[PDB]
């Protein structure tokens, strides 16, 4: 049974300034079998307004999802993605960060 | 431009109660343009592209009828694949299978794909004359005798030639207006300080489309990848893609650290410098 | 379009 971990990235849709709408997004790809958990985050606590594309597939058969929910930056709100997955002992934690 | 034409399909198996969940997406180029989700409530092929939408009745009720017919291939496949592999009932597995074709500029045949995987790994593959089979153990060389005897290669080849090309040439006649347009990334540079001594700078790209780019980094006109870090290509959310590519640099030498990004949408490369 | 021949069960 072959297991690969989820690569993560976290970054918003459009250029981030405190302030303004916009939309969070947390990638996970790489990753094989497709049961994965994924939760955004705002200080800590889990959004309820989450939606994800539909799973889909690389050449290498790896699978990828996009969540997504809208979101605004600011000066001092904490943005995460949480994943889990059989292959992670404990969730991984993202955080996201606007310089990247 | 160049087009293709993608269909996938995974079905991950459910022990214990039930049929497997089945999905299955469409895409051309890199625009999604239906799916299928047998947890979802309408049982049916749903569009997912304005300028799908323009297909009568007739094609939605087809494309369900097949694509639920995928399903139960599928659902017959992780049987047969278990016992293959002598696997017991308590594991959930998975099929996958992808196919479709590319047309080159003048949108006329160039390439046709079909390939399947078990558990993640390479089972059997159409190979590129689409007349013979990669089978990759024992398992898929007894499945590419049955597909020999049944004729699958002469009946996809058809579809890959035919059928395939024929809609997707339609597709991108429908849907011009977003299919035969490029979007040239919108490009920038940032500087961030890692150090009283270094600082990285990072060149973006965003909002572009097909998904298809290269980012680079040059130091005094020569290439450099040592001290990079390039992101993987990620959707924006919105049908456009995002990249990124950084490097460490000493502070007070970013004039020599040139970026270069080359896209389908732009008829010149660009060059950016802090 | 989706394939409906071509596509059998292993």
């Amino acid at each position: 049974m072959i297991q690969r971990t989820p690569k993560i990235q976290v970054y918003s849709r459009h250029p981030a300034e405190n302030g303004k709408s916009n939309f969070l997004n947390c990638y996970v790809s790489g990753f094989h079998p497709s049961d994965i958990e994924v939760d955004l985050l705002k200080n800590g606590e889990r959004i309820e307004k989450v939606e994800h594309s539909d799973l889909s597939f690389s050449k290498d058969w790896s699978f990828y999802l996009l969540y997504y929910t809208e979101f605004t930056p600011t000066e001092k709100d904490e943005y995460a993605c949480r994943v889990n997955h059989v292959t992670l002992s404990q969730p991984k934690i993202v955080k996201w960060d606007r310089d990247m | 431009g160049s087009h293709s034409m993608r269909y996938f399909f995974t079905s991950v198996s459910r022990p214990g109660r039930g049929e497997p969940r089945f999905i299955a997406v469409g895409y051309v180029d890199d625009t999604q343009f239906v799916r299928f989700d047998s947890d979802a409530a309408s049982q049916r092929m749903e569009p997912r592209a304005p300028w799908i939408e323009q297909e009568g009745p007739e094609y939605w009720d087809g494309e369900t009828r097949k694509v639920k017919a995928h399903s139960q291939t599928h659902r017959v496949d992780l049987g047969t694949l278990r016992g293959y592999y002598n696997q017991s009932e308590a594991g959930s597995h998975t099929v996958q299978r992808m196919y479709g074709c590319d047309v080159g500029s003048d949108w006329r045949f160039l390439r046709g794909y079909h390939q399947y995987a078990y558990d993640g790994k390479d089972y059997i593959a159409l190979k590129e004359d689409l007349r013979s089979w990669t089978a990759a153990d024992m398992a898929a060389q007894t499945t590419k005798h049955k597909w020999e005897a049944a004729h699958v290669a002469e009946q996809l080849r058809a579809y890959l030639e035919g059928t395939c090309v024929e809609w997707l040439r339609r597709y991108l006649e429908n849907g011009k207006e977003t299919l035969q347009r490029t979007d040239a990334p919108k490009t920038h540079m940032t500087h961030h300080a890692v150090s009283d001594h270094e600082a990285t700078l990072r060149c973006w790209a965003l909002s572009f489309y097909p998904a298809e780019i290269t980012l680079t980094w040059q130091r005094d006109g020569e290439d450099q990848t040592q001290d990079t870090e390039l992101v993987e290509t990620r959707p924006a959310g919105d049908g456009t893609f995002q990249k990124w590519v950084a490097v460490v640099v000493p502070s007070g030498q970013e004039q020599r650290y040139t970026c270069h990004v080359q896209h389908e949408g732009l008829p010149k490369p660009l060059t950016l410098r802090w | 379009e989706l394939a409906g021949l071509g596509i059998n069960t292993v």
